[PDB]
């Protein structure tokens, strides 16, 4: 009957596939509340007449 | 529920808990053969134990799992691994008496004292002016004190140091349920729970000698060649009837035959094949060998390694102001990290030996997502066979002109591959009778065979038997003659050389053929060919989670060792063995000696 969370061992010195690497992922999804936060892609110049 | 699932969850644990404490130590010891200082000596003090308290730990809590009613074949293994005890069987005092002998075992091969007593004014040891004065001794009583005084005052303290070896080891295996410590090193080897593959406790004895007589010939041609190549050197000692003495092989043993050969070699007018004076003219540094040799592995199929070998590994020895120890030995730090420390200059083995130690890093790449215990070879002496095959590959001629240590314009003849199969054969082939002689003298010692006055009786009457040498000084009770050897005092497997030419050149034939190559398997290479490197890929992968005998016919198709294609790279030389030999006396006889007068 064992414990069931396990220990990390972190050094710089491993090599590629034993380096800690920093996983954010988005979710999007739809519900009944309006879209929330868009986008900027970038803008032209503004011209007159 | 059952025990299957108690089992897992024991040895996931045991995975991550090992990969911590196995490489927390060995940075240390990469350490130890890069720098010697007293700082990290203490460190071998601290981290050293740190290793022998966790495996007796965890084989505190887990001898009571039973292995009848395991289902799965990984976990079996896992745990035989896990449960064999070693040294820990025994009380308290015949284990610590256990632990002060081998102190004195690797101290005394070293530092080891014998020198010549008509002028004690300068003496020698087994590593500096020894090696130069064997090198060249074309003498007879100059070479014959050097044999006899490295035998009689180094085993006079170590034979009753020995009597008291033969009767601990013997506690080692009737603990374990097994019969000798000479089957100890075979216990590795054994594969139970499949159907109609599995192997016996009787078969290494049945399948070697099986083995044994269809390489009768085979010695019998290269014993014909030193004799016959020795009658201008040496007129008066060597019979051609009789056999040869033990210390005119070019060794301090007569396992390696690579000194000798400035005498044996066939032509003088032809020159060896060497690319040494080629690259110094070229500019080339160390960095460079190893450059080359990576994009030998890419033309194959094999993937890229890691990006942080280069910058934080070294080569060149950085300078005088600090000792390190240059020597040869492959590095498995664990958890991605591989790392190597070797003695470098520019030399044509250097380059022979750079294909050998990148074929153990490629091969180490491939198990690291197994569990600890399982990440080894396939069997216990496929780690250090790897890299052999591959660096026969890249001796080649055919090769050299691809990446060009050679001349573009280059003539081979009939009596160029005289001189590289002849080379070839001294350090692989000529050695395995000796490799089989003194193991067929480990494992019948253990057994109770042989009273105390037949110790020594087994001995020179086995080495006129097999090999056909016998000894110019007759020898007492008081002398013992194996002690001397690297492999006995220090604990290691020397089972590992005689399947060293068995799996290479039997792996070869398979290779080759998927590679669609035409000729003799000496002018074989395994570069631009992705049709061999997959087949070398599903061994690679494995380790021993899968057993040696169902990984031979994932490769050869053969379930055994075949001696056909030893035969089939021999059969050249086998006819121009076969047009020298005819003058001279086959075999050998066994009442002739030298020493009667």
């Amino acid at each position: 009957c064992y414990f069931p969370l396990r220990s990390y061992s972190f050094r710089p010195t491993y090599g590629v596939g034993h380096q800690p690497y920093r996983v954010v992922v988005l979710s999007f999804e739809l519900l009944h509340a309006p879209a929330t936060v868009c986008g900027p892609k970038k803008s032209t110049n503004l011209v007159k007449n | 529920s059952t025990i299957e699932e108690q089992a897992k969850t024991f040895l996931d644990k045991f995975n991550h808990e090992a990969e911590d404490l196995f490489y927390q130590s060995s940075l240390a010891s990469w350490n130890y053969n890069t720098n010697i200082t007293e700082e990290n000596v203490q460190n071998m003090n601290n981290a050293g134990d740190k290793w022998s308290a966790f495996l007796k730990e965890q084989s505190t809590l887990a001898q009571m799992y039973p292995l009848q009613e395991i289902q799965n074949l990984t976990v079996k293994l896992q745990l035989q691994a896990l449960q064999q005890n070693g040294s820990s069987v025994l009380s308290e005092d015949k284990s610590k008496r256990l632990n002060t002998i081998l102190n004195t075992m690797s101290t005394i091969y070293s530092t080891g004292k014998v020198c010549n007593p008509d002028n004690p004014q300068e003496c020698l040891l087994l590593e500096p002016g020894l090696n130069e004065i064997m090198a060249n001794s074309l003498d007879y009583n100059e070479r014959l004190w050097a044999w006899e005084s490295w035998r009689s005052e180094v085993g006079k303290q170590l034979r009753p140091l020995y009597e008291e070896y033969v009767v601990l080891k013997n506690e080692m295996a009737r603990a374990n349920h097994y019969e000798d410590y000479g089957d100890y090193w075979r216990g590795d080897y054994e594969v139970n729970g499949v159907d109609g593959y599995d192997y016996s406790r009787g078969q290494l004895i049945e399948d070697v000698e099986h083995t044994f007589e269809e390489i009768k010939p085979l010695y019998e041609h290269l014993h014909a060649y030193v004799r016959a190549k020795l009658m201008n050197a040496y007129p008066s000692y060597i019979s051609p009837i009789g056999c040869l003495p033990a210390h005119l092989l070019g060794d301090m043993w007569g396992r390696f035959w690579t000194n000798l050969y400035s005498l044996t070699v066939p032509f003088g007018q032809k020159p060896n094949i060497d690319v040494t004076d080629a690259m110094v003219d070229q500019a080339w540094d160390a960095q460079r060998i190893f450059k080359e040799a990576e994009k030998f592995f890419v033309s194959v199929g094999l993937p890229n390694m890691t990006q942080g070998f280069w910058e934080n590994s070294m080569l060149t020895d950085p300078g005088n102001v600090q000792k390190a120890v240059c020597h040869p030995t492959a590095w498995d730090l664990g958890k991605g990290d591989f790392r190597i420390l070797m003695c470098t200059k520019v030399t044509m083995d250097d380059f022979l030996t750079a294909h050998h130690e990148m074929g153990h890093i490629q091969y180490d790449m491939a198990y690291a997502a197994q569990p600890f215990l399982l990440r080894n070879g396939a069997n216990e002496g496929f780690h250090e066979a790897v890299g052999e095959i591959m660096s026969l590959s890249a001796a080649t001629p055919k090769h050299l002109k691809s990446i060009g240590l050679l001349s573009p314009d280059f003539q081979e003849d009939n009596e160029t591959e005289i001189n590289f199969l002849l080379k070839q054969a001294l350090t692989i082939v000529g050695t395995l009778p000796f490799t089989y002689m003194l193991e067929k003298w480990r494992w019948m010692v253990f057994k109770g065979e042989i009273p105390k006055d037949q110790w020594m009786k087994k001995w020179w009457e086995m080495k006129r038997e097999i090999v056909g040498v016998v000894e110019p000084v007759p020898h007492d009770e008081t002398y013992c003659d194996p002690a001397s050897l690297f492999h006995v005092s220090n604990d290691y497997s020397f089972i590992r050389y005689y399947t060293r030419t068995l799996y290479q050149f039997q792996f070869q034939e398979a290779l080759c053929q998927a590679a669609k190559h035409e000729g003799p398997l000496h002018k074989c290479d395994i570069s631009n060919s992705t049709e061999a490197g997959q087949k070398l890929f599903n061994m690679l992968r494995l380790g021993k989670s899968e057993p040696w005998t169902l990984a031979l016919e994932n490769v050869v198709g053969a379930k055994n060792m075949n001696v056909r294609p030893l035969l089939n790279y021999f059969e050249p030389l086998f006819t121009w063995l076969k047009d020298q030999n005819k003058n001279s006396f086959v075999g050998w006889s066994t009442d002739w000696s030298p020493y009667a007068d």
